[PDB]
RNA sequence: GGCUGGGAAGGCCCGGCGGGGAAGGUGGCUCGGCCGAGUGUUACAGCCCCCCCGGCAGCAGCACUCGCCGAAUCCCGGGGC
RNA sequence: CUGCGGGAUGAACCGAACGCCGGGUUAAGGCGCCCGAUGCCGACGCUCAUCAGACCCCAGAAAAGGUGUUGGUUGAUAUAGA
RNA sequence: GAGCCUCGGUUGGCCUCGGAUAGCCGGUCCCCCGCGGGGUCCGGUGCGGAGUGCCCUUCGUCCUGGGAAACGGGGCGCGGCCGGAGAGGCGGCCGCCCCCUCGCCCGUCACGCACGCCGUUCGUGGGGAACCUGGCGCUAAACCAUUCGUAGACGACCUGCU
């Protein structure tokens, strides 16, 4: 009935000065601003959630145009909170500074 | 994770429900039951991966499982090949899954049992009842359950 | 979901830097009383180095040159903007995000503002040393509306005031009913304490 | 020579055994280092500079770290340094107040850094020695000697400025 | 117009570092932003603090600038610091942060419902006494 | 496991020895209610601190985390990609 | 005849040399924003500039001075009263 | 009621001024001033529990059958009295009709129990464009053409014409 997902903000590809690697996202979770808070997160499944033209299928349900595209929280990013994040499809950067949910069921609890 | 322990199932159609753990079965999936009368969730099958288990223990000790229910018991039989495949027919008709006597008649067993005990502990009942979700100034790593 | 921010009492460049951060992240920020923003340094320094910066101007058609601009809001966006990518698509979207308000408008002046820690002037400068407030420098380098806009907030304040006293009186009224209800909710606040509340 | 968290080294070492000398003298030194093994290159530069004896013309018996007898006690330690600046070298004197001589060893590199910008390199020590209440000439120091210590905290600047960066409430630095 | 002065035999709370969370008695000063402190009592040891990571409460308990770890402890039984110091609100709030923290899920439930009740009856009381209170001011 | 076969510390202390900060003392003065507080002068120890004689399990790099080198003087379990 | 990371920019500088990729770790360099990372409850001190300062090559300053301030060396006199 | 495109999202906080070698809250026996404000005194906290380290609302439904609490809410409920001008755009205070017994604890069952599988859950009756129901109101102005010179390279500009 509520929400069952954490928020996340896409905070760029994973990058030096001159140099961007697209397939490692970086992702920033509210609530967690340390590197201590983040292990709860690790292995965490990730879904940004955009909405097209074209209707497509839905599991569970009639299609709808809404699409995700999945991935992985692989580990912490720089004593910030930061996490990097592995996507089957890279994200397509017009998702920067824009929300996506990290799920809670790689349960670990 | 123990037996009578209070489980969130967060993947199911049964999202952020709240159940109550009583075994695992042989092919790993712990066996969840949410009272039907309270959490209108039957015998059925869960995993460990997209379950959270809360501090929340009751004690299950003595209660008598059915022993015939297991994970052959909890599968599907449907779709078969052989008939026509062709038109607007072959099984995508009929519309409903049978609920199967059986499974009412363990329900009633398993719930005549576990009813009394969580009625034991002071609002435990409502607190089943109740879904878990997340709101505004909580997080998952902060709260601990 | 959109940050209230109050100028005053913040750091220039302090809080420009975390205003741009946030509002990279999609993060909504609006910012009021720019006046009270105060600088480090003394004011002669800060009027000399607006001053320079007057001075830089397009010589053969200054109407192309820089926009040197006087109000104090605009100068904290333009500040903002020195930190945002501003050439990029990402970064007008975010100076499009950002509001500035010179005071604070009515739209803003009935919600609670924040105030960050990490960029004021108590936290981050030393007490024996001397700040210029961005009124001042903008009074005395250009603006018009000084005056103006300390009348409305002065207005503004008497407003607060008396709302500010409705609240605590609404408060007192509250504490009063509690300690005159307590038997029939003793039950209530002894769970509530028990976890850690009201102690 | 970097600097850390120093520790104090007895070094005892002598010239190898020559036909001519059987017996050689054993020479001891107090090293201030980080580890052993610049203890050693310490103590190693520092005896080709007084005596004519070299690394491969000697050995060193024995390298070895002194703790402190007193940890849990507080003293004023007064040290004799060397040092080149820009100009010519200079001879100082400096005192401190610390707990462990190794401690103050530290201060002391700290110290002569942060107000002569001068390298621990350049930085020679002769002498460290352990001084009662008398015999302080540093007023800074020497107003730490008072039996009924007593002084406020007054401007208690806070920290976890980001601690949660957004918050009504302004901080507070009085307590 | 301070009330807590950096005194020898002083009781401070540790607000963050090793021995976070815990109640020592200031020994001796050693330097400008440096003080020797123990513990005997809480489990903390004699050594070297600075005055950042400890705030000074209002005991003080008297002994000599240098105890050799016995009387101090001496002087903090005989003074029971540790009751006082539950006793202050202080210690109690820190304890109801703590409890706050170690909240679970179905303590957070009936605390809902206690809170949800609790508000509604406050509510209402608060109505009567301000149309109460607007009788009288008619 | 090694060290200065670790340094100091924790507890019971016992029979002595000298020195120092300057204290339930004395004392010029000051401030409040014989008492409390702040300053100074010789200065024993009934506040203590340091050294020399001599001994008890309470240790152990100690979860009173006060400051090392480590591994046939070393093994187990778990999580993430 | 030479790409790559850093020096904002760049022949010769620092690191390091090249097949197409996934994961991990570094060097030289950095961690307020642009821009990945100190969003450490970092440690010790110095510094007020109405021309402050901010990192090899490198893009800028000298002699002489200042009770502005922070340390060091030496020399006298002061209860027989400076 | 369908009907194309565009999307952000996944409860809200409706508010004093202010200082940092200081502040927050009451009563104010007392005094001054226009229920309110200021001053003295007194009493409680101040690593802030009148804490954004916070507060507010619960996020299953319906049947009856008890207790504590209890006259509250709704029908974009219908009509009056106001606050608000900074870039007001929102809220408050009173009358009349009908309906409901909702919060907190316990029994009492029933809700496709869709047999483990993902974009669930909302701010939304979202914003823009084209079409089907009614009631109350509307009636054009601009440009070209012509003319004029206070204007003018051409445009443009100042003017006249039931």
């Amino acid at each position: 009935s509520g929400r069952l997902w954490c928020k996340a903000i896409f905070a760029g590809y994973k990058r030096g000065l001159r140099n961007q690697r697209e397939h490692t996202a970086l992702l920033k979770i509210e609530g967690v601003y340390a590197r201590d808070e983040t292990e709860f997160y690790l292995g965490k499944r990730c879904a940004y959630v955009y909405k097209a033209k074209n209707n497509t299928v839905t599991p569970g349900g009639k299609p709808n145009k809404t699409r995700v595209i999945w991935g992985k929280v692989t580990r912490a990013h720089g004593n910030s909170g930061m996490v990097r994040a592995k996507f089957r499809s890279n994200l397509p950067a017009k998702a920067i500074g824009h929300r996506i949910r990290v799920m809670l069921y790689p349960s670990r609890i | 994770i123990t037996p009578g322990t209070i489980l969130i199932i967060l993947t199911g159609r049964h999202r952020g429900k709240r159940v109550v753990f009583l075994k695992q079965l042989s092919s790993g999936l712990l066996l969840v039951t949410g009272p039907l009368s309270l959490n209108r969730v039957p015998l059925r099958r869960t995993h460990q991966k997209f379950v959270i288990a809360t501090s929340t223990k009751i004690d299950i000790s003595g209660v008598k499982i059915p022993k015939h229910l297991t994970d052959a018991y909890f599968k599907k039989k449907q779709l078969r090949k052989p008939r026509h495949q062709e038109g607007e027919i072959f099984d995508t008709e009929k519309e409903k899954y049978e609920i199967t006597e059986q499974r009412k008649v363990d329900q009633k067993a398993v719930d005549s049992q576990i009813l009394p005990k969580i009625k034991a502990v002071p609002q435990l009942q409502g607190y089943l009842r109740s879904v878990f979700a997340l709101t505004n100034g909580v997080y998952p790593h902060k709260l601990v359950f | 979901q959109v940050l209230v921010l109050d100028g005053r009492g913040h750091l220039l460049g302090r809080l420009a830097a975390i205003v741009a951060k946030q509002v990279l992240l999609g993060r909504k920020v609006v910012v009021v009383r720019c006046e009270g923003i105060n600088i480090s340094g003394n004011f002669y320094r800060n009027k000399l180095k607006y001053l320079a910066f007057l001075r830089k101007r397009m010589n053969t058609n200054p109407s192309r040159g820089p926009y040197h601009f006087r109000a104090p809001s605009r100068i904290f966006w333009r500040t903002v903007r020195g930190m945002l990518p501003h050439k990029t698509k990402r970064g007008q979207a975010a100076l499009d995000r950002l509001k500035v308000f010179d005071g604070i408008p009515p739209p803003y002046d009935k919600k609670k503002r924040m105030v960050v820690p990490a960029a004021l002037k108590v936290v981050r400068l030393k007490p024996t040393r001397k700040f210029a407030y961005l009124g001042r420098l903008a009074h005395e380098v250009g603006w018009k509306y000084q005056a103006v806009t300390a009348t409305l907030e002065e207005k503004r304040k008497e407003k607060a005031k008396i709302h500010y006293r409705k609240k605590k009186q609404l408060m007192r009224l509250r504490k009063q009913a509690e300690k005159n209800v307590e038997k029939k909710i003793d039950r209530f606040t002894e769970v509530l304490k028990t976890h850690g509340f009201l102690v | 020579k970097a600097s850390g968290t120093l520790r104090e080294y007895k070094v005892v070492g002598r010239c190898l055994p020559t036909p001519k000398c059987r017996t050689p003298p054993l020479y001891r030194m107090r090293i201030f280092a980080p580890n052993h093994v610049v203890a050693k290159s310490r103590f190693w530069y520092f005896v080709s500079q007084l005596k004519k004896m070299k690394k491969s013309s000697g050995e060193i018996v024995y390298c070895g770290q002194v703790f402190e007898k007193s940890p849990l006690r507080v003293k004023n330690f007064g040290i004799w340094l060397r040092y080149d600046s820009r100009s010519g070298t200079h001879n100082m004197y400096r005192e401190y107040r610390d707990l462990t001589t190794a401690g103050a060893v530290t201060q002391c590199y700290r110290d002569m850094g942060a107000r002569h910008r001068a390298r621990a390199h350049s930085i020679q020590i002769m002498k460290v020695e352990e001084i009662a209440a008398s015999k302080c000439r540093r007023p800074a120091v020497k107003q730490f000697h008072d039996s009924k210590i007593k002084f406020p905290l007054p401007h208690r600047v806070l920290r976890r400025q980001h601690k949660p960066r957004f918050t009504t409430k302004r901080p507070n630095t009085f307590f | 117009v301070f009330r807590r002065f950096v005194e020898v035999g002083r009781v401070a709370y540790v607000s963050f570092g090793p021995h976070a969370g815990k109640l020592v008695a200031i020994v001796d000063v050693i330097d400008q932003n440096r003080a020797l402190v123990d513990g005997p009592c809480t489990r903390v040891r004699r050594q070297a603090m600075p005055f950042k990571c400890m705030q000074l409460t209002d005991f003080i308990l008297k002994f000599p600038h240098s105890a050799r770890q016995k009387y101090v402890r001496k002087a903090w039984e005989k003074a029971d610091i540790n009751t006082k110091w539950a006793a202050t609100r202080w210690a109690k709030k820190i304890e109801a942060r703590e409890r706050k923290a170690k909240m679970t899920d179905f303590d957070r439930y009936k605390v809902m419902k206690a809170k949800k009740m609790r508000n509604r009856i406050i509510k209402n009381e608060v109505k009567k006494l301000q149309r109460a209170a607007l009788l009288k001011a008619s």
